[PDB]
């Protein structure tokens, strides 16, 4: 299968052994198991080049996985600040909602990633926005002692 | 009827060549891999291994180098289990060679408190205990009871307890138990009855009140008297929960 | 109980370890040749504890860390044999730490551990320092102590544990690594000080004034923090004197023994400190949450158990009276069903720089708010089950995730009980 190679090669991070995989014509949105497309897996290891190889030959910025998660999602998570606005200016889903209730601010505020934080929010995010416990992004940083992310959150 | 008699299965010709310098390597994958391998793909099938003429006590003793000194946690899980594998699918082979060659390398590594590990390690010492029946395991069980690790102590004593709800009383009354019961099981139950933690001294009750219950509440009264008050009533209440 | 054998693994342990042994020859007055040079019977008293030359082993798969060490102030007092190094590193995997490559050279280090306690009159126990967020730090360094805990079950085990923060370092997998060593350290230590880099950058951000803290003006709060609650170990005193007594006085539940340190007052690295502080104002750097070097709020909290530790020249008589004062009129924060819960002892040496200084190490309930913090962190990441083909790579079952994340919410669960207990 062709579309299980350019899964492996998107994760590990073969930036050139992509363009040889996709010149044979693979499947930009190829699953794997739990649904997530190679856009998904670069965009959790932080390899730009191949999200914007991905994105440009028509991948789904907002694909969901089988638990709900964007590309978005997992670039706000692991922090990976030069994909986030990548994947932004390619129409990416704000205030996308997962399996768990979070949205992409949750993440990026749970894990301390104030950079990614404030682009998100003038990208307009949702900062009311709840999870399933019925938290708020400023909920968590009044519960996770962090001053300098309630600040940010209410610029 | 023994279910047996079905045909045996021969493995040593499934072994490859790049085998004993694998198991042999510095690399920890490459030894994981080597093991795991043979376990998967040549042990886990089989149901019944050649009683004739197969020698084992080149692969056995590989797997009990690896059980006591390999720094790799995991490479002894799995070998543990393979060690279980060739004694559960080739029952009345582990003599005393067999048996002996893998014994005291199992009941060093009870030191082991990973769950997954002491959870393979301690089924390997039940399975050969269920086929070498109290050969040459009491008297190794004993010496590795008196051991200055915590974790062996109570793990080698919980094992005298698991051998002793399976005891078996073939002949009169002058099997190796009694041979050695007072002077060697009990005085050793009771460093674990009388030790330092709570449990073990916990564990020591059961592996007490198992004790009584093989061999006569009123046989071991006078060594009940020595003790606490306090730790006998302990004691009783595992031999009211504990069966036969 | 009289020797104590130290311990640093991971850049780290190697890092606020040797600031660590830097603070305490000067107050010994030992030089980096290794030869007294001091003034006073108080610094040579209880010099078998810590010194022989100190009694350190220094570790790190990273082979680096060595030079870093030696080419340091004080790096030249260091034993050559006790240096025990690999040759890669771990790279923020707890699993080549515990499993992998750090368990292939813990036995060299376990040598060096039984060379050291071989010469001792009567050991007391041991002490690591360490990070958690690392894989050599955490990986190796609670896999070294059960080894030690198996090989010396007679003895005590007290570890100086930093917790990662976003604020120090933006590596996702700390959570990962902090979330398996505190289900090691919970089980398998009987005391340790939880220092948590959040609190230390927002004293260094917001108390100190300073816009960007470096690793050293972290490590200077730490260093200092750990002479502090090591004076009572190191010179004569009465009250908390040897590892064990001090434990026994300050966990009463064995899961429950993680400590929030503070101590007053904070200075910057080498600033001028104008009017030495009253003792009525000391005492009142206690509730102050902004000198606990981890970020919990103990009025959150209720507190089981208190050591407090006066270092210089002072009224013995008016200490008492203020910490008889600030516990009943704070009544409701500590725990009623422990009776005389709060301790406080004083040293007459104080340390150098200051006029006067006080130490106050804390088993509060609060401590749960920073196991949430390291808990939502480690969920977030564990159910979107990133980085984990690392771990489960090195031998790791997917399982053991699950166990640490259950018994560190077991942990939580256990101190929110016990503050909201009554004694009725
Ligand atoms: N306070 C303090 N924290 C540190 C220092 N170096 C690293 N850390 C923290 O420790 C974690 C990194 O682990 P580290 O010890 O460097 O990895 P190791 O070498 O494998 O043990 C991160 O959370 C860092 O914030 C230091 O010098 N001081
Ligand atoms: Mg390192």
């Amino acid at each position: 299968d062709l579309g299980k190679k350019l899964l492996e090669a998107a994760r590990a991070g073969q930036d050139d052994e992509v363009r040889i995989l996709m010149a044979n014509g693979a499947d930009v949105n190829a699953t794997d198991a739990s649904g997530l497309t190679p856009l998904h897996l670069a965009a959790t290891y932080g390899h730009l080049e191949i999200v914007e190889v991905l994105l440009k030959h028509g991948a789904d910025v907002n694909a969901i996985d089988i638990m709900g998660s964007t590309p978005l999602h997992l670039a706000a998570l692991i922090g990976h600040l030069e994909i986030v606005e990548v994947l932004l200016k390619h129409g990416a889903d704000v205030n996308a909602v997962d399996t768990w209730g979070d949205t992409p601010l949750h993440l990026a505020a749970i894990m301390g990633h104030l950079e990614i934080v404030e682009v998100l929010l003038k990208h307009g995010a949702d900062v009311n926005a709840q999870d399933k416990f019925g938290k708020t992004a400023f909920d968590i940083s009044i519960d996770n002692g962090n001053e300098d992310l309630a600040e940010i959150l209410q610029k | 009827d023994p279910f047996e008699l079905l045909p045996p299965s021969v493995i040593l010709d499934k072994f490859p060549a790049d085998f004993q310098t694998r198991i042999s390597s510095t690399k920890w994958k490459d030894r994981v891999e080597a093991l795991e391998e043979i376990h998967n793909n040549v042990l886990k099938p089989v149901k019944k291994l050649a009683h004739k003429n197969q020698d084992y006590s080149d692969y056995l003793r590989v797997l009990a180098n690896v059980i006591q000194k390999d720094a790799n946690v995991q490479a002894v899980t799995i070998a543990a289990n393979s060690v279980q594998l060739l004694c559960n699918s080739l029952r009345s082979n582990f003599t005393r060679s067999y048996g002996a060659i893998v014994l005291v390398p199992l009941l060093e590594r009870t030191k082991e408190k990973k769950p997954s590990v002491n959870e393979a390690i301690c089924s390997a010492l039940d399975a050969v205990a269920t086929y070498c029946g109290f050969d040459d395991c009491l008297e190794e069980t004993l010496n590795y009871m008196k051991h200055k690790t915590p974790q062996v102590r109570i793990e080698c004593t919980k094992f005298l307890t698991r051998m002793l709800q399976g005891w078996k009383s073939d002949g009169p009354l002058q099997n190796q138990l009694l041979f050695k019961l007072l002077p060697e099981v009990t005085t050793a139950v009771l460093k674990i009855v009388n030790d330092t933690q709570p449990t073990t001294r916990n564990t020591g009750f059961e592996c007490f009140a198992t004790l009584m219950k093989l061999v006569g509440e009123r046989e071991l009264a006078d060594p009940l008297e020595k003790l606490d008050n306090l730790k006998k009533k302990k004691i009783y209440e595992y031999y009211e929960k504990v069966e036969v | 109980m009289r020797e104590i054998v130290h311990i640093q693994a991971g850049q780290c342990g190697n890092q606020i370890g040797a600031k660590f042994w830097e603070v305490i020859s000067d107050e010994h007055g030992i030089d980096p040749t290794g030869s007294y040079h001091g003034d006073s019977d108080l610094q040579l008293e209880r010099i078998n504890v810590y010194y022989n030359v100190p009694r350190a082993i220094l570790v790190d798969l990273e082979p680096g860390t060595m030079d870093s060490v030696r080419s340091g102030p004080f790096g030249q007092i260091f034993r050559p044999d006790n240096f025990v190094f690999g040759q890669s590193g771990a790279g923020n995997n707890w699993a080549k730490g515990h499993y992998t490559e750090g368990a292939e050279l813990v036995d060299s280090v376990l040598d060096v551990v039984r060379k050291e306690s071989e010469s001792c009159d009567c050991l007391q126990g041991f002490q690591l320092t360490h990070s958690l967020g690392g894989g050599t730090g955490s990986g190796m360094g609670t896999l070294l102590i059960s080894k030690i805990r198996e090989e010396y079950p007679d003895r005590i085990m007290n570890t100086f544990s930093v917790v990662p923060s976003p604020k120090v370092s933006d590596t996702v997998v700390e959570p990962y690594n902090a979330t398996l060593s505190v289900h090691q350290l919970v089980e398998n230590t009987d005391e340790t000080y939880c220092i948590d880099n959040e609190a230390l950058y927002d004293i260094c951000f917001r108390t100190l004034k300073l816009t960007t803290p470096t690793y050293g003006d972290l490590n200077h709060l730490v260093s200092a923090t750990m002479s502090g609650v090591t004076t009572c170990l190191r010179f004569p005193g009465q009250l908390n004197a040897d590892l064990r007594k001090l434990a026994v006085n300050m966990v009463p539940f064995p899961r429950l023994h993680f400590f929030m340190p503070g101590f007053a007052p904070l200075t910057s690295r080498g600033s001028q400190q104008y009017r030495a502080l009253t003792v009525p104002e000391l005492t009142q750097q206690m509730f102050d949450a902004k000198n606990m070097m981890a970020a919990c709020d103990p009025r959150h909290g209720r507190y089981l158990t208190v050591a407090a530790v006066f270092r210089g020249r002072m009224s013995m008589k008016e200490v008492d009276e203020q910490m008889l004062n600030v516990q009943n009129k704070n009544s409701s924060y500590f725990v009623e069903w422990i009776p005389n819960n709060v301790k406080t002892a004083v040293c007459d040496i104080p340390p150098r720089g200051l006029k006067m200084s006080a130490t106050f190490i804390g088993n509060s309930t609060a401590i749960q708010e920073l196991f949430k913090r390291i808990s939502e962190q480690f969920t977030a990441m564990f159910r979107r089950k990133a980085f984990l083909h690392w771990y489960t790579g090195e031998g790791m079952d997917e399982m053991e995730f699950t166990e640490a994340e259950s018994n560190m919410n077991d942990l939580v669960s256990e101190y929110q009980q016990y503050q909201d207990a009554t004694a009725d």
